[PDB]
């Protein structure tokens, strides 16, 4: 794919999202599975000034991928700028 | 067998031959030493032939090493095509069990793809590396050499290497220099995978002397980035006053940056015979990307210093990539960290390929003079690597990258070294780890170096709306420099175009706030004001419809705070999610390939924080104008109250029978029954969080059938099993009815009563994401694509690590992706894009 | 007064970077008076 070609689908695809993203239902249910089992990501980091989506995403992955964060070995670390931002800046 | 042969070539010459056997083919190869033998004198009857001493060293050496006939001309500026390897998982074995390192990913298990440890990039690249010593121009005593350090730097993008990969070498040399202890040199030896590089490996080597061949000796210096900004036109006159400054633009305000490389050439040790000194000159944009505007080109003959970066040192300011944290961690610095030098030397030697005498052999090391046979330098960097490999990760092969270490001492075999290291800093997101290793008898460093790992796989996932306060990011505004940037230019901007203070709003959460439009600032900002407008199908209707050119203010009204409103909530939230994200971009806490995503807003802001598709004052300004736009979207009552809310609901706390699909079959049967607007907007963590918006009869009537639900205890799923699906529509219509005909009752504004699994979202009277803003949409659409500039938008940020809030899949440049879209979207201009594609590509 | 100001600050900041520029590139002592004290016969 060529650079421009790729800029301009981008740029059209972007502007798609963000334009219909704010009437179209949000899906954060395949968002959560995708930065929890397919990335397997062992550090999840929230930015905001209260943890309403840490929460979640801790209560989600205790009610879904529990036996999954065992048996794969997977030390899942949810953290939000509002509280652990010691372990952010890995400042203990 | 034999390793020292003493004879008499000749009268007056006498042959002290030091035989090596441990080669690569296993003959003998000899070491020739002659000796002038001077009966005249008897103080001192014997003189060394220093002629062509450090040629046949060199002989003897290419002999032990080299595969390459014997061939010395060799430009030393030249570039060393080293021999294609194919990787081999017996050839991993050995060098693993020699160096000691027992990391899984380097043993072959099934289902899984073997990997090599980067410190075999050495052996690949050892032919290559060290035939860059050799040539005349750089010429030494190789017995008195000394490998200073040595270090691998991984490619961004470029994956470990792994069983099997048919891999080249090439080599060059960076640097040759005379220093009063002797002549340094510098290789850099690329590791070619496919016809692309895999990772680079520095090596620096010492000859021990006096050396006046300056002619020979040159160097290439990457000089650092450096950062200059321009507050007066004394700086842009003193910058074009330089002949070596191409850039052609004016640059009144403005930050440049110097990506600088300078190549030096010596006549004495203190005096340049020439310098070239060439770099990028970047500037900074407003969405925080570097753009080559223009070129560093200096030229000069006999020098005594580099003027260029004598200037850009004392005018500009370093960027420091490298980042040191407050206080640095333990990392396992303790007895857990010994590692033991191996018995003998032979077996590194053999994998490795580095037939160093002075490592295997008494002979040539007492004849070097250093103490024994003392261990490879190569062995104690991977020894010392694998212990980084094994507790900075986690047996993790992704991790390895860029591992600079030098030998400062020496080791004996059968030494017993106490590592240790220390997490110090961070560097763009991979964290700059201190090694050091002393031996535990002596306790002296032996080694010190540098590692970079990168952190565990990350997602920066950004907040929504709800849960705005009064003084937030401020201690970070306070505290973090880049956070004040972000902070003061969203502020600015504000001021200056709209005519009020978010940063003031932030902290003080005003309820009431006037804008004035006197003076020709006042005129600007009321243009702002009256210019903005809701399109929607099409319709043009003015979001301030109540100012004009006879206005001369305007006062926004909340009911206890101004923070609270969607205009100046979403602005303050993008901005403290994204100053916060900042702050950590300049700590360097982002790995190159993490992962993000976003609520809501938390999507613009993610996409503005680690895309940059937005400057900041664009981010502002598209946020408060939407912000503004859904505050207008709904018919608002005379006391700014409509019909339309959010509520978040718990299908678990109806029952544990109800679902997501259950709760779903309920919204769809009561928003068709009663004709009014109901849909889920959030699909959050399934069967525990739901969000809901529609006509605010709608939500009370979802509450009232939940609780119908909840106390009757009687399931959906039931009632599909039970009965024919019709009968369960006809059931739940009955529920429907029923609530319809109470809520008619309840008058407009609805105050909607917390139920048993539904909470009301207080605060909120927009019903996004839903059908009921598919009208602004696509003005919506066109508004962004007027406001994120096509050349901002970087795929190589989004590709694989963008999660769209639409899609909710990572995003990608796809067929399929965009049919998604138009699935989910109705989309023409994706029908185009889709049927076109073919000829895009 | 700022086209005068912004002429010579300009000259002056050339010029002190250029003698920067020659002293990187190329890497009188005052007598000190002191008293002559003498008498002055006619």
């Amino acid at each position: 794919m060529k650079p421009e070609i790729e800029q301009e689908l981008s740029h059209t695809l972007l502007t798609e999202l963000l334009a219909y993203q704010f009437a179209s239902p949000v899906r954060w249910i395949e968002t959560q599975d995708v930065f929890l089992k397919q990335h397997n990501t062992e550090r999840i980091i929230e930015i905001g000034p209260s943890p309403t989506l840490a929460g979640m995403a801790n209560r989600t992955i205790k009610a879904k991928y529990e036996s999954y964060d065992a048996a794969l070995s997977l030390q899942r670390q949810v953290l939000c700028y509002s509280k652990d931002a010691k372990e952010i800046y890995y400042k203990p | 067998l034999p390793v020292v042969e003493i004879e008499l070539v000749k009268p007056n010459t006498i042959q002290l031959s030091l035989i090596e056997h441990r080669t690569a083919d296993t003959n003998p190869v000899a070491l020739p030493f002659l000796y002038k033998y001077n009966p005249a004198d008897g103080f001192a009857p014997i003189l060394e032939i220093m002629e062509d001493r450090n040629e046949r060293i060199k002989e003897f050496y290419w002999k032990l090493w080299f595969s390459v006939p014997y061939s010395n001309d060799i430009n030393v500026e030249k570039a060393i095509l080293g021999d294609e390897i194919t990787i081999s998982s017996q050839t991993i074995s050995e060098f693993t069990h020699a160096i000691g390192n027992k990391c899984d990913a380097f043993v072959d298990r099934p289902g899984k793809a073997t990997l090599a440890p980067m410190d075999f990039a050495i052996v690949i690249g050892w032919k290559a590396i060290i035939k860059a010593i050799f040539p005349k121009s750089v010429d030494g005593d190789l017995l008195k050499l000394v490998h200073l350090s040595n270090g691998y730097k991984m490619i961004t993008g470029a994956a470990p290497l792994k069983k099997g990969d048919v891999v080249s070498t090439k080599a060059e040399i960076k640097a040759v220099l005379n220093q009063p202890s002797g002549k340094l040199v510098e290789v850099v030896g690329t590791i070619y995978r496919e016809g692309k590089p895999v990772m680079e490996v520095t090596s620096q080597f010492l000859y021990r002397g006096e050396y006046n061949d300056y002619c020979n000796t040159f160097q290439k210096v990457t000089e650092t980035p450096v950062q200059v900004a321009f507050k007066s036109a004394k700086d842009l006159a003193v910058l074009r006053s330089k002949e070596w400054f191409h850039l052609e633009k004016d640059v009144q305000f403005d930050v440049l940056t110097f990506r600088c490389e300078s190549t030096y050439k010596f006549k004495s040790a203190n005096v340049y015979s020439s310098i070239k000194t060439t770099g990028q000159v970047l500037l900074e944009l407003p969405t925080k990307e570097v753009i080559q505007v223009g070129s560093v080109d200096y030229e000069a003959g006999t020098s005594y210093g580099n003027p260029v970066t004598d200037y850009l040192s004392r005018n500009g300011k370093t960027i420091e990539e490298s980042v040191i944290f407050e206080n640095a961690i333990p990392l396992s610095s303790g007895e857990e960290l010994t590692s033991k030098a191996p018995g003998t030397n032979e077996p590194y030697a053999i994998v490795s390929g580095d037939y160093n005498p002075i490592h295997v052999s008494r002979v040539f090391a007492a004849y070097a003079k250093l103490p024994g046979t003392i261990t490879h330098g190569m062995y104690s960097s991977a020894s010392i690597r694998a212990l980084v490999e094994e507790w900075a990760a986690n047996n993790v092969a992704a991790r390895v990258r860029a591992f600079k270490c030098d030998f400062v001492g020496m080791v004996l075999p059968n030494d017993t070294l106490q590592t240790t290291m220390e997490h110090v800093g961070m560097i763009n997101g991979r964290k700059i780890i201190k090694v050091e290793t002393r031996n535990v008898e002596t306790e002296l460093p032996v080694l010190i170096g540098e590692a970079e790992i990168e952190q565990p796989t990350t997602t920066y996932v950004f907040t929504g709306q709800g849960s705005q306060e009064q003084g937030m990011g401020m201690e970070l505004y306070n505290s973090s420099e880049v956070a004040r940037e972000v902070w003061d230019k969203a502020d600015r901007h504000f001021v200056n175009n709209y005519g009020f203070s978010i940063l003031d709003i932030v902290q003080n959460n005003p309820n009431e706030l006037t804008i004035h439009f006197g003076g020709a600032k006042g005129r600007a900002i009321r243009d702002n004001y009256i210019g903005m407008m809701f399109e929607t199908i099409l319709k043009s209707e003015k979001i301030f419809k109540d100012i004009d050119e006879t206005t001369t203010s305007y006062t926004f009204v909340s009911p206890t705070g101004l923070l609270s409103a969607t205009q100046f909530t979403q602005p303050a939230l993008t901005l403290m999610e994204k100053a916060a994200y900042e702050d950590i971009k300049s700590k360097g806490l982002i790995p190159s390939d993490i992962m993000f995503a976003g609520h809501s807003l938390g999507e613009y802001s993610a996409l503005s924080s680690l895309a940059n598709v937005m400057p900041i004052e664009s981010l502002v300004d598209v946020v408060f104008y939407r912000g503004m736009t859904m505050q207008v979207a709904v018919p608002r009552d005379e006391l700014g109250r409509s019909n339309y809310g959010m509520v978040a609901v718990n299908p678990s706390r109806v029952s544990a029978t109800f679902d997501d699909s259950a709760l779903r079959f309920v919204v769809d049967e009561v928003a068709n029954k009663t004709k009014w607007l109901l849909e889920i907007v959030n699909y959050n963590v399934e069967n525990q969080q739901y969000v809901a918006a529609g006509d605010l009869r709608a939500l009370d009537t979802l509450t009232n059938v939940l609780n119908v639900l909840k106390i009757n205890k009687i399931d959906i799923v039931k009632l599909q099993e039970q009965m024919s699906i019709e009968k369960v529509k006809e059931h739940l219509y009955e529920i429907v009815d029923e609530v319809a005909a109470k809520s008619l009752a309840k008058p407009q504004p609805i105050d909607l009563e917390r139920g048993f699994a539904v909470i009301p979202l207080k605060g909120i009277s927009v019903p996004f994401h839903s059908s009921y803003l598919m009208s602004g949409v696509k003005p919506f659409q066109r508004f962004l694509c007027k406001k994120i500039p096509k050349s901002s938008v970087k795929p190589q940020d989004l590709i694989g690590k963008y999660i769209p809030n639409l899609t909710a899949k990572p995003f990608e440049l796809t067929k399929e992706y965009f049919q998604s879209v138009y699935d989910l979207t109705k989309s023409e201009k994706i029908k185009s894009i889709l049927d076109n594609w073919e000829q895009y590509e | 007064r700022t086209d005068l100001l912004e002429t010579a600050d300009i000259r002056r900041a050339v010029s002190i970077e250029s003698a920067i520029e020659q002293k990187v590139v190329n890497g009188k002592v005052m007598v000190e008076p002191r008293a002559n004290m003498k008498f002055d016969f006619p």
